[PDB]
């Protein structure tokens, strides 16, 4: 036996409904959402950290000449210089006093502490959604997890269920994402190979222990002034350090719809947006045919005071004369007023109090007990407090957001003017007819 | 010091120091009364949709006025095309019940 409903996507808020099988006693149903997840598909571009400039020991040739080769290390640089005559602690180091060339080298590596301080660059794609539900029907409970796509069947062996699709597409992730020690940022980094000095991504590699590293750090070599021995150089600042000074705040403090951002793997947890349709198939043994339930004989709805707030601010009491003993359920029928109980215990003559919540300035709904209907009506005062710590349970539509007193005013004044013109017009056709009578 | 923030029907979340997050939601406690006189119906709904009331409450209170202006106009229409044809009998007499409106 099938049944289809819509469910709002907000955790920790039950949604109630009643399935009316033609042949048996009605059946209660409650659907709560316990946890949701949103997980995209990713792939890695490179890793980045601070660099370490290594400068080897220079080589000198006394009175010959040298020239430079080419190698594969990261940002290699080389230069040759003229007649120098250099000095160490023991004294002068060559024997021809000019024509004394000297060679200089430089390149970059990874600092030894980068195994804890690094970043990863990622590209992201379409997202998926996956939920965990709690379902009560009759006198049994069940848990399960499904994919909200539209086709994939659900879970365990007793209850068929299929969800999807979602009524809104939303992802908090942009097309390019950075990750550092558990914080997630929305950045736009250069590609693999488009290095430029002084910005993020001036040194790049595919892993922390690889052997092929590329870089561009704008290093240039100068000529020695004082004659002891050394090699001078100048360089730009590391883009990693400059980015850490202007990072901004992470994504754990900007995501809309109030989401939780967690890594390993990348996911957004417990968001609240849009509506979800659900079809469900119920086993046949859980229906109990009508000849066993109680049968009631009269009912009347008396309503006590009420408030329209975000918590349970009302009351009512019914009056029944049953025929047997049983446990038939109750239910509200209007989409602006929700109940709190599910079933009751019944006897010959008695009463029962139930609690509800509402979002309309007057209560005008119908209540069904054991299958029998009754109407309730009164007026509802506006709330006292200003701020509370709960979420609202029902939405708010334009129709029943205006009182009935206001409707009496707006109607009679409006239609009063229109009713004045129709009598103002029939007199004319009368007049003409009288003028036609005048001829 | 002290700082001021505004909340709506969806909510707000604030974090202070090394503590845990805290969440708050808003309600519908505006002055007036939706059951008293028309005098105090307006102050209620106006506050509730304030930036909308410059569309939504001033909208509906306005269309009220145009209806009663356009209506009382087109009733004078009927007086024109019916009073004038009456007196189109010069040197004659009519029922007084209508002979009282032809003079004005």
């Amino acid at each position: 036996f099938e049944h289809a409903t819509t469910v709002p996507n907000v955790p920790g808020i039950p949604y109630k409904a009643l399935v009316e099988r033609a042949g048996y006693a009605p059946l209660n149903l409650e659907i709560t959402v316990v946890s949701s997840e949103l997980t995209p598909s990713t792939n890695k571009e490179y890793v980045t950290c601070k660099f370490h400039t290594v400068i080897p020991s220079p080589q000198v040739k006394c009175c010959g000449s040298l020239e430079c080769k080419a190698s594969s290390k990261a940002d290699y640089t080389c230069r040759v210089f003229g007649g120098v005559y250099p000095f160490m602690w023991g004294g002068a180091q060559c024997f021809c006093d000019s024509e004394n060339t000297q060679l200089s080298e430089a390149y970059v590596e990874f600092a030894p502490d980068c195994t804890i301080d690094h970043a990863v660059a990622l590209k992201v794609h379409t997202a998926a959604l996956k939920v965990g539900l709690r379902i009560v029907y009759g006198n049994t409970t069940a848990h399960l997890d499904t994919f909200v796509n539209g086709v994939t069947p659900g879970s365990s062996r007793d209850l068929k269920v299929i969800a999807g699709p979602i009524s809104a597409a939303f992802s908090p992730f942009d097309h390019k994402v950075v990750i550092r020690k558990g914080l997630v940022y929305n950045y736009d980094f250069p590609e693999y190979g488009a290095m430029k000095p002084g910005a993020f991504g001036d040194i790049q590699a595919s892993s922390l222990d690889a052997t092929d590293i590329v870089a561009r750090t704008d290093i240039r070599l100068l000529k020695p002034s004082v004659k002891n021995i050394h090699v001078p150089y100048t360089q730009a600042v590391s883009g990693y350090e400059m980015w850490k000074n202007n990072s901004g705040r992470p994504l754990q403090e900007t995501a809309p719809f109030g989401c939780k951002i967690e890594v390993e793997p990348l996911r957004a947890s417990n968001c609240a947006y849009g509506h979800i349709p659900i079809s469900i198939d119920i086993p046949d043994a859980a229906f109990v045919r009508s000849s066993e339930s109680p049968t009631i004989l009269e009912v009347s709805c008396t309503v006590a005071d009420c408030i329209y707030s975000a918590d349970f601010g009302g009351s009512l009491t019914l009056q029944y004369k049953a025929d047997r003993e049983g446990h038939c359920p109750v239910h509200s029928h209007s989409t602006t007023a929700v109940l709190k109980e599910a079933t009751t215990h019944v006897t010959a003559v008695g009463s029962i109090t139930l609690h509800f919540s509402t979002s309309s300035p007057q209560a005008n709904f119908i209540v069904s007990l054991c299958g029998k209907k009754s109407t309730c009506n009164a007026e509802c005062k506006p709330p006292a407090d200003h701020i509370i710590g709960e979420p609202h349970k029902v939405d708010q539509e334009f129709q029943a957001a205006v009182s009935k007193t206001s409707w009496n005013w707006l109607l009679a004044l409006f239609g009063g003017a229109s009713s004045l013109i129709v009598v103002g017009l029939i007199v004319l056709v009368c007049s003409s007819m009288l003028i036609n009578t005048r001829r | 010091t002290s700082r001021n923030f505004s909340v709506g029907r969806e909510g707000l979340e604030y974090v202070w120091g090394n503590h845990e997050p805290v969440r708050v939601w808003a309600q519908e406690s505006a002055p007036g009364d939706p059951h008293g006189w028309p005098h105090e119906i307006i102050i209620h709904y106006y506050h509730r949709h304030p930036v909308y009331t410059v569309i939504v409450l001033c909208g509906v209170a306005l269309a009220i006025l145009v209806g009663t202006a356009s209506s009382a106009a087109c009733i004078a229409k009927a007086r024109r095309d019916c009073l004038t044809p009456y007196a189109l009998a010069p040197n004659a007499t009519v029922p007084t019940a209508l002979a009282v409106l032809c003079c004005i």
